[PDB]
RNA sequence: CAGAGGUGAAAUUCUUAGACCGCACCAAGACGAACUACAGCGAAGGCAUUCUUCAAGGAUACCUUCCUCAAUCAAGAACCAAAGUGUGGAGAUCGAAGAUGAUUAGAAACCAUUGUAGUCCACACUGCAAACGAUGACACCCAUGAAUUGGGGAUAUCUUUUCAGCACGUUUUCUGUUUUUUACGCGAAAGCUUUGAGGUUACAGUCUCAGGGGGGAGUACGUUCGCAAGAGUGAAACUUAAAGAAAUUGACGGAAUGGCACCACAAGACGUGGAGCGUGCGGUUUAAUUUGACCAACACGG
């Protein structure tokens, strides 16, 4: 379970609204393979900027759109 | 002939034959592929 | 377990490349009539030249160069050079639209024998001065181009072994020497020889092969582990 | 137990073939040869819906378990060559192309030169379809 | 839409109409003749 | 009621007859190539956060060397141009304006 | 070595018989990508690989020749996309008819897999296209700015060991071509504008074809041509007050763009719809069950 900080929100994506697009920061040790890795996520509920995520896989990263 | 006799003129079984028909029975059209108007590209006569 | 049966080899390129023994392949092991000897002759293995020649420079990066495997000796496969191509990327990117695409195709035998097909491809250019719209090229100015082309490839081609012909065609000097005589026909933005490809070859000589690839590499894949 | 007599830590090269249509992705390593193929998998071997043949996570899946295979026949770097239907079909690349590529960098796989090598026609036949095309 | 009015069926299949009309009138009189 | 003043193509009155046809890119109707609406497409073989990961396994590729880029020509019927948004309609007076150079 | 194909999703279909996939090969028939353009050629239809050929054709250049030989046309003749017809060949791809799988209330369609005739070549017919610039041919005047193709005049840059005293390119000019942006004038307007739809009630350069409200009807008959399909020619009876054309404002769109709303949705909460009962509406019944109202009627006419 990968700890990953959210930087930015990047907007609401989805047709209803509910689901917003935010770049993550994983909050990895330093020396390690992940350390300051940014990725793009699709967040589903209320997040805001300096948030943290659980995130079961770190290979996928959602689509720009 | 095999095809011969009959009230009309017909023949009464398939005319096409078996390659092993004996002389005699060996009439019509002799171990056919196929039959019909061939209907697309005509194949290359022949054994294979 | 199918990598059971399977035998390793070493791919060896003639001695005009300076890395040698490119590339590993698997083949099955001779279970009997099925030598593998027999199968390996023939099979064509595609590396870049850029792999092949350590020193060589950016424009060799976009190069590959296929080789048909000639004779099985031990674990080593020595070759003989098959084609040689500009990758997709490359060649696709050459094209610019206010331009006319021009393409030679000559066909000369070395002597050795060795028929091979050559592909060149030329591509018109602005003047430094210009400021026209396009820079299109008289077909009677291509049709020369195309003539000088054909003539400078078959005299240069025709006079030389296999080996040499290889060494030109890589080493970027009969490119060279083709951009240089052609611009004064047409002011050339690229002179590029697209694909070479041998379409006919000589009876098979070991002697020749031997000779063509020098001193052999050894291979260690027979040895013990 | 299974790789050539090379020292330990030097790459072996095989060659991975990417083709990626809007069907399907096949994920194919050969020698520099293309003779002899080491593993094929492709997307629909990881899924059970004919719809997620084509999808980015089959293609990954479909990658590692080529990586995984790769590293049992000692292969541990992959020249790549991408394709898409080609022919007189579309010759754009289908969605799991880069998620294939990149479950195989991802994987520890070294990856060495990369090539499009779908097919192009200098000049075509008639493509399926009428002169009206396919109406939707 | 590239079209205006018809106006009273599509003429190409109104001729279409009319042409096999003709081919029957045509087959009565040769049937008569 | 002439809508263009070219009818929707490269083909004036007094240059040629007929333009060989073309499939489209998407559906395949066939349609003049000077009609079809036409872009050159140089797309990226991978998107940045991807193409940062195999750059990175890649002996081959990194900040000196370039990964290699997509090229097509894509020709499209004007049906297919429409609906995948390559062009739209346009106010009259904006129907006139036309564009050279990629930008 | 276990699936591949195909799709909104599937299935018809192929697949341990090894499909799909990969490499190098072949075969055959098409086709000639990118370059490819508000570019070139051609009478029109049409015409894109290279090389070698055969007649041509135009433009330009000319202090060459000649001396009205011309423009346009009933009758008459030749060419003419695709489809179609005949006879041979070809048959890779795609594909009318047909079949099957889907989708549907139905679907003989669109979608999928196929598939015959056809598609390609030769010869001979056919001669009906939105064969369009919906704009007949020839000739004259005609404002402006960027260009573009070909040939010639005159005089900054690049290459310059042989189709080479070269080729391109700059500036200016010129004839001929396909055009574009923005002046009169014209037009019902859209629009056209040395490329006219201008130079027309201030109506006359020349020739020629066609039209005279809508249909019936490009039908009937006769007749010519065609193998046939059909083509050319071509009515009338009867019916009908509009049909049309271009613009304007609305409205609408299973067309785009930007916003907004819990009488919308999303995240949810309480419910209603199921039970009993109160009440209103309808129906039924009745002498009467008085009547209005059917999102914006129905605990509403307080
Ligand atoms: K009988
Ligand atoms: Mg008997
Ligand atoms: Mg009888
Ligand atoms: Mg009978
Ligand atoms: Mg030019
Ligand atoms: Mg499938
Ligand atoms: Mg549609
Ligand atoms: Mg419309
Ligand atoms: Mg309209
Ligand atoms: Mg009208
Ligand atoms: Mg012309
Ligand atoms: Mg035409
Ligand atoms: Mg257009
Ligand atoms: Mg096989
Ligand atoms: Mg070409
Ligand atoms: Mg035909
Ligand atoms: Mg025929
Ligand atoms: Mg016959
Ligand atoms: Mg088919
Ligand atoms: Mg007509
Ligand atoms: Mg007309
Ligand atoms: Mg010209
Ligand atoms: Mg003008
Ligand atoms: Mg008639
Ligand atoms: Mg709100
Ligand atoms: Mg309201
Ligand atoms: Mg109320």
């Amino acid at each position: 379970a990968q700890v990953g900080l959210i930087i930015k929100v990047l907007g609401r994506t989805g047709s209803r609204g509910n689901v917003t697009q935010v770049r993550v920061r994983l909050m990895a040790e330093a020396g390690s393979p992940d350390y300051n890795r940014t990725i793009v996520r699709n967040v589903k509920g209320p997040c805001k900027e300096n948030d943290m995520l659980s995130l079961m896989e770190t290979e996928r990263e959602a689509r720009r759109l | 002939h095999p095809h011969g006799g009959g009230n009309h003129q017909h023949i009464g079984h398939p005319s096409t034959v078996s390659r092993h028909s004996p002389p005699g029975q060996k009439v019509g059209l002799i171990a056919a592929r196929r039959t019909g108007r061939i209907r697309g590209g005509k194949a290359v006569k022949g054994a294979w | 377990e199918t990598m059971a049966r399977k035998e390793w080899y070493d791919v060896v390129a003639p001695a005009n490349f300076e890395k040698r023994q490119f590339a590993k392949t698997i083949c099955n092991k001779t279970q009997g009539t099925r030598i593998a000897a027999d199968v390996l002759r023939g099979r064509v293995f595609e590396a870049n030249l850029a792999d092949l020649n350590q020193s060589a420079g950016e424009e060799e990066a976009y190069r590959k160069v296929r080789f048909t495997v000639q004779e099985v000796q031990g674990r080593n496969l020595l070759t003989q050079f098959h084609s040689m191509e500009v990758t997709t990327d490359k060649m696709a990117s050459l094209l610019r639209k206010w331009c006319t695409t021009m393409e030679t195709t000559v066909e000369v035998k070395t002597a050795d024998g060795y028929t091979m097909r050559l592909f060149v491809v030329a591509f018109t250019k602005p003047q430094a001065n210009q400021q026209s719209r396009n820079c299109y090229a008289k077909q009677r100015l291509v049709k020369w181009l195309r003539m000088r082309i054909t003539k400078m490839i078959k005299r240069r081609l025709s006079k030389v072994q296999i080996k040499e012909a290889v060494s030109l065609l890589t080493r970027n000097v009969l490119s060279d020497a083709l951009v240089r005589r052609c611009n004064p026909i047409l002011p050339l933005r690229e002179l590029r020889i697209r694909k070479v490809r041998v379409v006919r070859t000589p009876k098979f000589d070991a002697q020749a092969l031997l000779s063509a690839h020098g001193t052999i590499p050894a291979s260690v894949e027979a040895d013990q582990r | 137990a299974y790789g050539p007599n090379v020292k330990k830590g030097d790459l072996v090269y095989g060659v991975v073939h990417i083709f990626a249509s809007f069907n399907d992705t096949f994920v194919h390593v050969t020698d520099m040869s293309g003779r002899e193929t080491y593993v094929k998998v492709t997307g629909g071997m990881k899924v059970k819906a004919d719809r997620d043949e084509s999808s980015p996570y089959a293609a990954m899946m479909a990658a590692q378990d080529v990586v995984a295979r790769c590293k049992e026949c000692g292969i541990n770097a992959l020249h790549v060559k991408m394709r898409a239907v080609g022919g007189v079909r579309t010759k754009s690349p289908g969605p799991g192309a880069q998620a294939a590529l990149r479950a195989l960098a991802r994987a520890g796989m070294k990856i060495g030169r990369i090539e499009d090598v779908t097919p192009i026609p200098t000049d075509s036949t008639r493509r399926k379809g009428s002169r009206r095309g396919r109406r939707l | 839409g590239t079209v205006s009015r018809p106006r009273g069926m599509r003429p190409k299949w109104h001729k279409k109409r009319i042409k096999r009309l003709k081919l029957r009138r045509r087959r009565m009189r040769q049937r008569s003749k | 009621t002439t809508k263009r003043r070219n009818h929707g193509r490269s083909k004036p009155a007094h240059s040629r007859g007929r333009v060989k046809p073309i499939h489209c890119f998407n559906c395949g109707r066939l349609t003049p190539k000077d009609k079809a609406v036409g872009r050159f497409v140089v797309r990226r073989m991978l998107d940045a956060a991807s193409a940062r990961d195999v750059a990175e396994a890649s002996p081959v590729y990194g900040a000196n060397f370039p990964m290699p880029r997509l090229y097509m020509k894509q020709r499209f019927c004007i049906a297919c141009a429409i609906h995948s948004r390559t062009v739209r309609a346009r106010p009259v007076g904006n129907r006139k304006i036309r564009y050279t150079k990629k930008v």
